[PDB]
């Protein structure tokens, strides 16, 4: 739908691996009327923002550099926090490390949302509505309830005249939370650390997930106390409920409940130590290959094998 | 003492001199020779069923014992005479070994409260709770007289069998190929790699056997395994 030709369509998505819902393309369309010289740039000096990741490519950016000479976008603006569900379109505030992505449960299917995050805070995802109009929309709706600067309030009004005219020809909702991401949600058998939500497949025997035998709080100090052992011999120690966990994972997956470990991997990823890599990385690989998500065990691996916090930007 | 050496270092690890804890165990523990036929079988086993799912560990035996319980050759006897009866696997944690040898396998894991066993070596492994600064870890081998299985695909609480049933089989997608079975003194070993089961929807990787009478279990081996772990813990 979007004037995008299917040969610059194919070269974002066999980068990614990953198809682009269309509000994407529709999206570069609208910032080419912003700006046609620097599309990606239309909203730096009013919103602080820029397009960036699969946007990178649409723009040129990747041209003379090849997979060949160390091109992985699968590590491209990817924040220590992001993971492999959320690909970054959208960057923000460097002093927060704000930025949005698009939100997959699964590598086979279009976006549910755009989440957000703020690298240097936390690991939280929130969602932001489901397509990357509303989520500059909703951007923008906020920013003007912060500021009273009659100049840059005058700005914002008239980009976001615009933003919403195009939006509701195309027919993208605005809203934070739209029908599909309420019936996504009602899909998610738990938050996670991250609070984005998990979704696997639950049949009509209930098979596909069961919880951690402990709360998310407990985990969180369990954690810590690894975190601040002073040791190898006091590690091992508090070590020892995650490798009981990792056990009953084990029993789970036997009986096709995936998700659990897909979960307790996941916790430990967004705890943020570099302590937890290597139980991350068998309990999510092995999650995601279990669940026909493949991508996204090549993203975790290549991701715990080189999880900047600071140079993330393959185009550099 | 003069019980065989690794019978001694067994003793030490499931615990008074040695001697008389092994008699607190009412079991007569022997070592398999290396070069018999039994530990040729059973090494055939543990190399064939590792699931390709338990990838963590790799498997090596330390020792293997021939062990006979005080009463439970009797006590198996009538069951002796139900057909399907089958060498399998059963993990535990170390600290629960002196009581199933005193006591054997007792009934208090999702299909009621049974007594539970595999087929695939790894599975039962998982069940020994082993960690990576404490990787040495028991496992059994008992005949189980399993008679006509309750087949499931999915979780049961079984209050009581189905009449006319002896037991349940939780059906596995990945089973030991049946064509390498082989029997051993009047037991089936499914001692072959594990192919497709051909059990088109079920919720199970491997194979479960649950029985709900202690009877039904004659404890044969136990195997000292050590867990050689793939990587470090961090
Ligand atoms: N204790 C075991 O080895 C076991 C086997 C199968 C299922 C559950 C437990």
């Amino acid at each position: 739908e979007a004037d995008v030709s299917s040969d610059l369509r194919k070269e974002v998505e066999n980068h990614y691996k990953l198809s682009l819902p269309e509000d994407f393309y529709h999206f570069w369309k609208f910032c080419e009327e912003l700006d046609p010289e620097k599309p990606s740039d239309s909203l730096s000096a009013s919103l602080g923002l820029q397009l960036v990741g699969p946007y990178d490519i649409l723009a040129g950016k990747h041209k003379t550099k090849k997979k060949s000479t160390g091109l992985n976008f699968n590590l491209h603006w990817r924040f220590y926090y992001d993971p492999p569900e959320f690909q970054t379109i959208i960057i923000g505030d460097n002093k927060t490390q704000y930025h949005m992505g698009y939100f997959r449960d699964s590598p086979d299917e279009f976006p549910v949302y755009v989440g957000i995050n703020e690298a240097k805070k936390n690991c939280i995802i929130v969602p932001n509505g489901d397509n990357v109009f509303a989520a500059v929309k909703l951007f923008l709706t906020k920013k003007l309830r912060e500021i009273t600067d009659k100049k840059k309030i005058n700005l914002l009004k008239n980009i976001d005249e615009k933003l919403t005219e195009a939006a509701r020809e195309l027919g993208y909702s605005l809203e934070q939370r739209t029908v599909k991401m309420k019936q996504r949600d009602k899909k998610v058998v738990t938050k996670t650390f991250h609070g984005a939500g998990l979704v696997v497949p639950v049949d009509k025997n209930d098979v596909g997930y069961r919880e951690l035998p402990e709360t998310d709080a407990d985990l969180k100090r369990i954690c810590k106390t690894i975190v601040e052992a002073a040791s190898d011999e006091e590690r091992l120690k508090a070590f020892a409920p995650i490798q009981e966990m990792m056990t009953f994972v084990q029993f789970a997956n036997d009986e096709c409940d995936y998700g659990m470990g897909l979960e307790l991997g996941m916790d430990l990823f967004c705890y943020g130590s570099h302590y937890f890599h290597k139980v991350a990385g068998q309990l999510l690989p092995l999650a995601y290959n279990l669940l026909k998500r493949n991508l996204f065990a090549e993203i975790i691996e290549e991701h715990l094998a080189n999880r900047s916090q600071e140079n993330i930007d393959q185009l550099a | 003492s003069k019980l065989p050496k690794p019978v001694q270092d067994l003793i030490k690890m499931i615990f008074d001199p040695i001697d008389v804890n092994y008699e607190k165990l009412k079991t007569d523990i022997k070592v398999v020779d290396r070069d018999s036929e039994e530990a040729e079988i059973i090494r055939k086993y543990v190399k064939n069923t590792h699931a390709t799912t338990h990838n963590a560990y790799d498997l090596e035996v330390i020792d293997i014992f021939k062990i006979e319980r005080e009463g439970e050759c009797q006590r198996y006897k009538p069951f002796k005479q139900l057909h399907n009866r089958r060498l399998l696997w059963h993990g535990s944690r170390t600290t629960n070994f002196a009581g199933i040898l005193s006591q054997g396998l007792r009934i208090a894991y999702m299909f009621g409260k049974g007594i539970y066993f595999a087929d695939m070596v790894s599975k039962s492994a998982n069940y020994c709770h082993t960690s990576q600064g404490d990787p040495i870890g028991l496992i059994l081998l008992g005949e189980v007289a399993l008679g006509n299985m309750y087949e499931l695909k999915h979780a049961s609480h079984i209050s009581k069998l189905p009449k006319g049933k002896h037991s349940v089989k939780g059906l596995g997608k990945t089973t030991p190929d049946p064509s390498a079975n082989i029997s051993l003194d009047g037991v089936d070993v499914p001692l072959g790699t594990g192919i497709s089961s051909g059990v088109n929807d079920t919720s199970l990787l491997y194979n479960e056997y649950i029985v709900y009478d202690i009877a039904q279990v004659n404890l044969k081996y136990l195997l000292k395994l050590k867990f050689n772990f793939k990587t470090s813990l961090w």
